């Protein structure tokens, strides 16, 4: 008489979240905003704060603001969804790096609070990276647009020029299309047909848990070392914007040794994760 | 340790039948698939040869390698029958026994009796030819290799190797022949 | 996984009715669509077909011709949606060398067409050509194809159902010159199933529709077990090792009307009945080298020995004494009646098909000598010079011959 | 957003055609009006379309031409009240020099139009430009509007789809200047697709309404992520950083009556399919400089990895040995029917469109040194004194050669 009314209880409590409380929509919308999935969003919010660069861009006067501006750029949100979404900070940054931090926190209320933790904070976790990404993006296609004015001035030292460029956005181009499929495409699959009480809890610690596709963990900690390698001589190269050419010509050769050097790190690495092994394919494609 | 020595599969049960299988009957239905992917393993092996002898049509020694293979392989393939004709003979029993009898307590018995004929009708059990023809099986992977480890005509040692298994083979092969001279019956008669 | 590759307008039909028979077997439709019945279907499908986005399944077949009457009459069949008409190929507008010389011509094409078919299956394992080794059309083309395949397929299997021009009957005038050079590609490039007019129509006696249904019947036949997953024998190359010139037999080849006759039929008077020459679809103590015998139905394994040990002590066959059967099973499919209780087909390799070849040398030698009909082959490039093509092919036949 | 400058009667065309297929992927009405199944869209209409108080949309597109018989034709069109009656501007009254004469004269209503388009954006991205370099209208007032567009606005990008003479058939007579001329003009000012009537009729074989259909498909399948928005290449200069003159082609190029054979396509038939010459809609070793593929409809990754890794072993393609492709995906409308399982549309940077030039180069040499109707272009001020300009244009034709 006790597990016949065990099961009814349950499948009544899971229904009651989805039909009444849109639990499935709220996953589909943090999506949008946290992980960047929406377009003209990102390419919106992270293009503003990048025009900019102290003491300014840090009082709630722009940063809070900001975002309200960012919304109507959107073409999707502004819904009761769209709200709370409390653009705030962490540190005080004082004074050429690759290092912006800042934070990005949705809000619940209280029956949809006790399901989603308030430690599942991991997505400020995995957002500072794909903001991060996006700083390349912008910094190299301001050079890719900042020499495009200086076209007459055809000579070797301009086109010999203009290859490393094309040889150093490809690399980003390339790390930015597999972040587009694990952490965004294969990691949803899964937790979508998945879910369809206490099982909505470590199904989403499972789903989040995104941040082990995604290079964050301590584990292939080393990997993620070897990127600040490469995005910051993308940034040297951006302060470059020909009377200094062979100052860059260095910079350069540093970073086709430090990408040849990826690929043997990563190598190394197959013998001790299936997640890894599509990034050699990634990297790697008629070459060594 | 060759890794293919330690393979196995094992299957979890569901709640029913968890007393019709338990771990001592799901460990002898291991043992055979043990056996039967090893007999597998080295006869889809030997035929890969085959698929390359005849490819390898454009040595009056060469000419003993598939007068040795169709040696090796008749005894094997052969072998591979009495199989679908001992599974699919003692299977077709088992099935038969289950929807005669309402009773159930036959289909502990009737089950328990058709997995102790695999493991006798099968000579797992017998240990002289179990342990003759266990020599015929790892004697194909040498010759087999020998073969796809080049593609020249046995000349660097290979036909020094080469009679060095028929002087073998041969003598196990006959060796074979007076152990069977109850259930050799259905085998004997196939290769004679 | 497989290819077809049909020529000619014997291939182009082949294929025809081989297809047929095919979707017959596995309960598909003509347009491609699945019936009801054979929804839940066991039977493996991906080996001679591939499913469709639209549900439908589209053969792995190209279609080859000079010209387009034969094919334009297929796709004005039943069956012709069915096809994928973008790998059907047909010539914009009866020689060896001028079909050799267009195949030279059309390579990038043709190639194009076979490498798009190849790259939409995981695990291809070899081809298959349909073809007449006497008209100009088959004999050319399939020599250009398969000398170009077998260069750049170096590990795909290459099987063929090749067609031998009738004897007795005097209907190639130009066929010695063809068939010699067919032959030669096929010794110096083919992977393994020969085929006559002459014992083909007699057994049928004793319109080129039944002639060819019974054709696509033995390649069914041959292809069944792959088609039908079992135990052993899941694999072409697992069939070309038991017995590597091949030569063929089918007992149930009974028409719709003399079903009448229902005779208690055995293992052992299937396998025996597959024995005797009356049989062998084709037409010096000659002697075998290999038989096969796949068999349908029910089927004892206890009477399989019986009939082998019987079979041997009546020592009906001859084997060579320089070197040491088998009898294969498969399931029938669920669909077509049985109306046969167990229905058995044999291939071999017998040392007796050199007979073939020694008629056409003698055929082809009966020419040579007196220059008959090369003014045409002349005029391509091939023999545009000279004629050594044609001493070397003779002389590997020749060679071929005294091997056996 | 983007603006559209079209000219000539080749550019007007194009527009009528492109902005059909536009209004046919996001359900705009032909009078501007949106269906009652489209009012909820997702798909994002200002890149291409501005809306309207009266909820119609009007497109970001400006009419320019010589002569009034094209436009007057397509104001009596279906979509005729959709353009923008005050953008479209018509002369009130076949060479380059009277183009660009013109456009000197007509500079100030053009860019009062330019302007207000371009105020009524807050981020307009480039600009796209359709038009053919060998009419006299297309080729100067093309000249004339990049020269003072890229002095106007220096942090624009300017995109074009040039259609370039058909040389195997003998139009222009006086071809050769305006091309090697209009070719000057986008050396020295244009940011970035070659477009040519002969290829371009031969993949059609094998009226204008077509081929120009064809285009139409070709831009908007370049354009469609940006329409859609996705995860990455989320903006043109995405595009062009992945790649930098360019070359196209597209696989579903089928007609209306060509869907009959619904062939499973995968990804990788299709990438593959992207890479031939044939494909190629454009008609020394040789090799590539970038490839992308813009992929339609339900794609895996896995495919896609799979795909890459196969063409890369079979080394199909040919890379610059002194450098270090990609592969994007977006979604279809969802309105237009999904004839296709998938589709692709490729677009490339390859040497050997260097021909292209240095057969115009060469046309152009086989005329200069005869003095071939220039009487016409003396008769214009500019070259009213000499020639230089040609000369010029002539060597920076050279150079660009010399660095490919």
């Amino acid at each position: 008489p006790l597990a016949a009314h065990i099961s009814l209880v349950n499948k009544a409590a899971v229904d009651y979240f989805f039909v009444e409380l849109h639990l499935e929509a709220h996953y589909e919308a943090l999506r949008h905003f946290l992980l960047m999935e929406d377009g003209e969003f990102a390419q919106s919010l992270s293009d503003l704060l990048f025009e900019k660069l102290p003491g300014e861009l840090l009082n709630p006067l722009v940063l809070n603001s900001v975002l309200s501006k960012a919304l109507q750029c959107s073409l999707h949100g502004d819904t009761p969804h769209a709200s709370n979404l409390s653009l705030a900070l962490k540190y005080l940054p004082e004074v050429p790096d690759v290092l912006s931090c800042l934070e990005l926190r949705y809000k619940v209320d209280w029956p949809l609070n006790i399901v989603i933790t308030e430690g599942c904070s991991k997505y400020s976790g995995v957002f500072s990276f794909l903001l991060q990404l996006k700083l390349m993006m912008w910094a190299l296609k301001d050079v890719c647009f900042h020499l495009k004015r200086t076209a007459m001035a055809g000579s070797v030292q301009f086109r010999q020029l203009q290859l490393f460029k094309h040889e150093m956005q490809h690399f980003v181009k390339v790390i930015q299309g597999y972040i587009a499929n694990q952490i965004l495409h294969v990691t949803w699959c899964e937790f979508r047909a998945r879910l369809a009480l206490e099982e909505i809890q470590r199904a989403h610690a499972e789903y989040l848990h995104a941040v082990f596709r995604g290079l964050l963990t301590e584990k292939a900690a080393p990997v993620m070392n070897v990127i600040h390698s490469i995005f910051s001589l993308v940034l040297k190269f951006r302060s470059q914007l020909h009377p200094n050419f062979a100052l860059m010509q260095q910079s350069y050769n540093t970073f086709k040794y430090y990408s040849h050097f990826l690929f043997k790190v990563v190598t190394k690495l197959v013998n001790r994760q299936p997640h890894l092994e599509d990034f050699l394919l990634r990297i790697n494609f008629n070459n060594y | 340790a060759s890794g293919w020595a330690a393979l196995g599969l094992s299957y979890k049960v569901q709640w029913p039948l968890h007393i019709l299988f338990t771990p001592a009957v799901l460990e002898k239905y291991n043992v055979v698939f043990k056996y039967l992917l090893s007999v597998r393993r080295v006869q889809a092996e030997l035929q890969h040869c085959w698929a390359l002898q005849m490819q390898r049509k454009h040595q009056t020694d060469a000419i003993k390698w598939r007068l040795r293979n169709h040696m090796a392989f008749l005894v094997d393939n052969l072998q591979y029958y009495l199989q679908v004709d001992v599974l699919e003979s003692q299977f077709s029993q088992l099935l038969h026994q289950i929807n005669s009898t309402r009773d159930f307590e036959s289909i502990r018995l009737a089950h328990d009796h058709f997995l102790s004929n695999l493991l006798a009708q099968s000579f797992i059990l017998l240990k002289p030819v179990f342990h003759c023809l266990n020599e015929i099986l790892d004697l194909c992977h040498s010759f087999c290799s020998l073969v796809s480890q080049n593609l020249g005509p046995l000349d660097e040692r290979g036909a020094a190797q080469l009679s060095i298994l028929v002087k073998g083979f041969s003598r196990q092969s006959s060796l074979l022949f007076k152990i069977l001279s109850n259930s050799d019956l259905a085998q004997l008669l196939l290769r004679l | 996984e497989i290819i077809t590759l049909q020529l000619g307008q014997c291939g182009n039909q082949i294929g025809f009715e081989f297809w047929k028979q095919l979707c017959a077997e596995h309960g598909i439709s003509p347009e491609g669509i699945v019936e009801e019945f054979a929804t839940e279907g066991t039977d493996r499908k991906d080996v001679f077909f591939y499913q469709a986005d639209d549900e439908h399944y589209i053969p792995r077949a190209v279609l080859l011709d000079l010209e387009p009457r034969v094919i334009h009459s297929i796709l004005n069949s039943p069956y012709a949606k069915l096809y994928n008409p973008e790998n059907i190929y047909l010539s914009e507008h009866n020689n060896w060398a001028s079909g050799f010389s267009q195949g030279e011509k059309i390579h990038e094409d043709i190639f194009d067409i076979i490498d798009r078919e190849a790259d939409g299956s995981d695990s291809l394992e070899g081809f298959v050509l349909c073809h007449s080794i006497a008209g100009g059309t088959g004999s050319g083309l399939g020599s250009y194809l398969l000398e170009r395949l077998n260069d750049r397929y170096p590990k795909k299997l290459v099987q063929t159902y090749s067609v031998f021009p009738n004897q007795d009957e005097m209907d190639v005038v130009v066929q010695p010159y063809n068939s010699l050079l067919t032959l030669k590609r096929l010794t110096q490039n083919a992977d393994c199933v020969v085929l006559d007019n002459t014992a083909l129509n007699r057994i049928a006696t004793d319109s080129f529709s039944q002639i060819n249904q019974l054709v696509s019947t033995i390649m069914s036949a041959s292809t069944t077990t792959l088609r039908y997953p079992g135990y052993m024998n899941n694999d072409l190359i697992g069939l070309i090792a038991s017995l590597i010139f091949l030569m063929t037999g089918y007992t149930p080849l009974t028409t719709d009307q003399s079903v009448a006759s229902v005779r208690k039929t055995t293992v052992l008077d299937v396998m025996r009945r597959l024995l005797q020459p009356k049989n062998v679809m084709v037409s010096t103590n000659h002697c075998y080298i290999a038989i096969l015998n796949i068999i349908q139905g029910e089927v004892d394994p206890t009477q399989v020995h019986k009939s082998l040990q019987r079979i041997r002590e009546r020592k009906l066959a001859n084997f060579i004494p320089w070197g040491p059967i088998q009898v294969a099973l498969s399931r029938k499919s669920p669909y077509l009646p049985s109306a046969h209780r167990v229905s058995g087909l044999m291939m071999a390799n017998h040392t007796s098909i050199s007979s073939l070849f020694e008629r056409t040398c003698r055929q082809y030698d009966k020419l040579r000598k007196r220059e008959a009909f090369l003014e045409q082959f002349r005029k391509e490039d091939m023999f545009k010079d000279n004629f050594d093509e044609m001493d070397t092919s003779r002389e590997i036949v020749q060679q071929l011959i005294d091997e056996y």
